[PDB]
RNA sequence: ACGAGACUCUGGCAUGCUAACUAGUUACGCGACCCCCGAGCGGUCGGCGUCCCCCAACUUCUUAGAGGGACAAGUGGCGUUCAGCCACCCGAGAUUGAGCAAUAACAGGUCUGUGAUGCCCUUAGAUGUCCGGGGCUGCACGCGCGCUACACUGACUGGCUCAGCGUGUGCCUACCCUACGCCGGCAGGCGCGGGUAACCCGUUGAACCCCAUUCGUGAUGGGGAUCGGGGAUUGCAAUUAUUCCCCAUGAACGAGGAAUUCCCAGUAAGUGCGGGUCAUAAGCUUGCGUUGAUUAAGUCCCUGCCCUUUGUACACACCGCCCGU
């Protein structure tokens, strides 16, 4: 199987099992206050989003490596309302968007490939592709 | 012309039509009935163009009204094939037997139309073409539903649901088949 | 205007009042359930959910805006 | 109060005035009883020998 | 459940015993939906439970965390008194004590008699805005 | 996303009404391209309809924002 | 002879043509690299976030040149059977949208765009210029274009995936677009590596919308005005708060009278993105794309327009004229 045969919404809630499993990463000290991005009103409401957040980050340098900050906080964004104003699009938080990247690095899932763009080991792809193969075998749409 | 006619879901043959007057127009085999209801955009061409969609179709397009809701279809159909689930719990048969019992049930057989009749413009009452009667329904039942789930706790596909059923069986109360009479009545007053 | 006194807990007596009535209901949804009690839908939406983990009802579709239950068939 | 209520087709579409445009005479037969051809004002599209729902048969409903 | 700690007070401020406590919190002065979302946090508790639920022994340690921020590690920038003119006390403010400073940061306004406070004294606008169209209620 | 979908569903069908001409008989064609035509036009053919341009007065290419009257 | 039409641009579709490392290539060689990553012991398969030189195959998509194509043409009705209309297989069925625009005028705006200018005013205590701080924005009021909502088809939170016009740095002049690594919750900051551009921004991986939790008819978390404290940015100067961030107060408003505007097809309507102003920057405007209806194929009933017949005591022309205590 591949990721490319699974369903992704259920897929990053997978992952976010595995790192609760291996549950060392990190954790960053501010996981209590920060609100994810400028723009929403509202921490969210599941506290162990660090799990969540890391899932879909990683997820995505499978499909579109070569990615930084930038294209982490470019897909993190949405309406900003600034209420009165039209709304406007706001890209998402950058320091709690690296500070994944680096827990990644310890954990030897993602590395800084050529044109200093994140990317993913071939150690890194193993877990990838591994917990593809279990929620594929549990699942048939 | 596939190897049977079927929704997936659903299935639509077996779907009868009470009048004479609303095949044609009615449309629910017209040579074939899609799968899942969505446009292909060609419509709304000439006068007649219009009476080739499916009826689910068009309800599914005139769920769409008043302001922040206006231009979602994928919305939409969501609705619609839920409240088709919900009709066929509480009462039974094929939905489209119900929409098209209810359908029936809420267009006029007349309306006051203005013309000249006594010096001044006055309102002489009239005939409605079969077009004119399955328009009026279509969007008048959207009234009533979109009017019903505006400040209730109900879910949409509830209230939608709960409102076409009354129509199949239409007694004065699915409001609108409270519009229906009324707007014969009062065009029977005035000839 | 005037409030609808939909409560945010249980008391034993219309728990139990729950208990019998609604697994004959053709239609289980969180709007016919509130409409028939004075409670919200959170409660309900929870009743349903604990009453859904018994089995007295069954499952015909679980979506984000609505979600839909049926009879246990009872006969 | 007796309730004849008649299913009707026309034949062809005679014009379409009386207010703003709105109307439409036709000369409708009933296709069940090729009968009086009342010739009655309908408001919205009418097709060609297209069926038609009808309460009171009895206007003429011409040109008032 | 029984009702154990529904409608009640605290601060000298009701609490909507009906609601979700994170929200029923914010009823205070001085506290809003993101403050109230950080206390309940430290003090390590389900916001799943209404506030019918827990009884004071858990809601003690939240009056007193909310009363003093800065002893549980609480980010400062949450603060909304933060290096005032007044003792430069860091602490998040509560109950009508609150609208006290408001009272009083106006009055220094007003003691001094600089420009906002001159505008207060009439109430009109004093950020700056326009009152060609707007102002009228 | 709809844009998508109302091109694979075109593409798709397209492909198999421009395979089977190359190595498959005629027939194959139009016995799939009728049931294929009877059922939707536009599984064949390309839907024209684009947007069209905006003019100045209005938001959009033939609305106009308000006048003004004394 | 003018205006119309004719013409220019634009959109459609051409599996045909000359072509493309600054585009696709992607179909392939599987020349390799990687995960048992699965039916598969394994290969062939599926995938790649990948890696190539041209001694691969080209041009469907990408781009733009010549083409080509549609013309009441084919058929049938209706027509004085001329002009033409209605319907239909064919297909872009003559139908995309604009630009362009005559005769005669208006005491319509502009001397505040101009070294285009007549006359008058004034020219040293300047109505010339330059500098400082202010004002053009001030509040009992009434007005006209507009964004925000009033909520459950909704809001809060998480996942998810898609776009098209352009735009972007040394100019008689002062600063452009921004990847990527670290610090900072964020607003921001510091080294830095590209671009005078189909080259890196940017395979523009935008939003409403698609799938889950919370809220439960309650001014509620809808609404985001007002006010206090804080934190950064551009600048000679932010105070009468330039902007932007953070905490917090949480009002008016329960779908709106008389009136009245805009629209008939990818149009209405929703959401988002460019350009313009721009050292600081849009609730405005000029454009782009996405989501995608209901109601019409008609009439002069209202406000108005073109031609002809008739009427007039009107001619700065009904906003006319004109009568008597």
């Amino acid at each position: 199987v591949t990721v490319k045969d699974v369903n992704q919404q259920e897929f990053v809630r997978a992952l976010a099992a595995f790192l609760k499993k291996s549950g060392k990463l990190k954790v960053p000290e501010w996981v209590d206050t920060v609100k994810l991005a400028k723009h929403k009103e509202l921490a969210p409401y599941d506290e162990n989003w660090f799990y969540t957040r890391a899932a879909s980050t990683a997820r995505h340098l499978y499909l579109r490596g070569g990615a930084g900050v930038g294209s982490m906080t470019k897909i993190y964004g949405g309406r900003q309302r600034n209420g009165v104003m039209p709304s406007h699009f706001s890209r998402g938080s950058k320091s709690v968007a690296r500070r994944v990247l680096q827990a990644l690095e310890g954990l030897k899932m993602v590395e800084k490939d050529q044109d200093w763009g994140r990317k993913l080991t071939p150690q890194g792809q193993r877990d990838l592709d591994r917990i593809a193969g279990q929620v594929a075998a549990a699942k048939k749409k | 012309t596939p190897d049977i006619k079927l929704f997936g879901k659903w299935s639509t043959d077996d779907v009868q039509i009470n009048d004479i007057s609303l095949q044609d127009y009615i449309a629910v085999k017209e040579k074939y009935a899609k799968y899942l209801p969505h446009s292909a955009g060609r419509y709304a061409a000439k006068r007649f163009r219009k009476a080739q969609c499916p009826i689910v179709e068009r309800l599914t397009n005139s769920m769409m009204m008043h302001g922040r809701n206006n231009g979602k279809k994928l919305m939409t159909v969501r609705i619609v094939k839920h409240a088709f689930e919900i009709i066929h719990l509480l009462t039974g048969e094929n939905p489209l037997q119900v929409l098209v019992n209810a359908i029936i049930n809420s267009g006029p057989r007349e309306d006051s139309t203005r013309i000249g009749r006594a010096g001044t413009v006055r309102r002489q009452a009239v005939d409605v073409s079969p077009l004119r009667r399955v328009n009026q329904a279509i969007w008048l039942l959207c009234t009533g539903a979109r009017e019903a789930a505006f400040r209730n706790i109900k879910t949409i596909a509830e209230c939608l649901a709960d409102e076409l059923i009354n129509a199949a069986k239409g007694s004065s109360n699915s409001y609108a088949i409270k519009k229906k009479d009324e707007l014969e009545r009062v065009a029977k007053s005035n000839r | 205007r005037d409030k609808l006194n939909n409560l945010v807990l249980f008391d034993k007596a219309t728990y139990d009042k729950l208990c019998k009535e609604v697994p004959n209901y053709k239609l289980i949804t969180p709007a016919v359930v509130s409409e028939r009690l004075k409670i919200r839908g959170s409660l309900a939406r929870a009743a349903l959910q604990e009453l859904l983990s018994k089995g007295l009802i069954k499952l015909v579709s679980k979506h984000r805006a609505q979600v839909i239950y049926t009879r246990n068939t009872k006969g | 109060r007796v309730q004849p209520i008649k299913l009707a087709r026309v034949t062809k579409v005679l014009g379409r005035t009386g207010s703003q445009g709105q109307c439409t005479q036709v000369r409708v037969e009933f296709m069940d009883d090729t009968s009086r051809s009342i010739i009655r004002n309908v408001k919205g599209p009418v097709r060609e020998g297209d069926v038609l729902t009808l309460l009171e048969s009895e206007r003429e409903a011409r040109r008032l | 459940p029984e009702k154990f700690q529904h409608i009640l007070r605290v601060l000298n401020t009701n609490i909507d015993g009906r609601r979700k406590i994170a929200f029923a919190i914010t009823a205070i002065k001085g506290v809003g939906r993101r403050y109230a979302h950080v206390v309940l946090r430290k003090a390590d508790i389900d916001l799943t439970k209404r506030a019918g639920e827990l009884t004071e022994d858990e809601v003690e340690r939240v009056i007193t965390i909310m009363q003093n921020p800065r002893q549980y590690k609480i980010p400062d920038w949450f603060l909304n008194r933060q290096k005032d003119v007044k003792d430069g006390k860091y602490s998040q403010v509560l109950a009508n004590g609150l609208d006290n400073k408001l009272r009083e940061d106006l009055e220094r306004l007003k003691k001094i008699r600089a420009h906002r406070g001159l505008r207060h004294f009439w109430g009109l606008r004093v950020r700056g805005q326009h009152t060609k169209t707007t102002g009228r209620r | 996303h709809v844009a998508q979908i109302y091109a694979i569903r075109q593409s798709i069908s397209k492909a198999l009404v421009a395979y089977y001409q190359k190595y498959v008989d005629e027939a194959s064609k139009k016995e799939i391209k009728d049931i294929l035509i009877q059922y939707d036009r536009t599984l064949l053919v390309a839907d024209p309809r684009r947007c069209e341009s905006k003019k100045f007065g209005g938001p959009g290419a033939r609305a106009r924002y308000q006048k003004s009257y004394r």
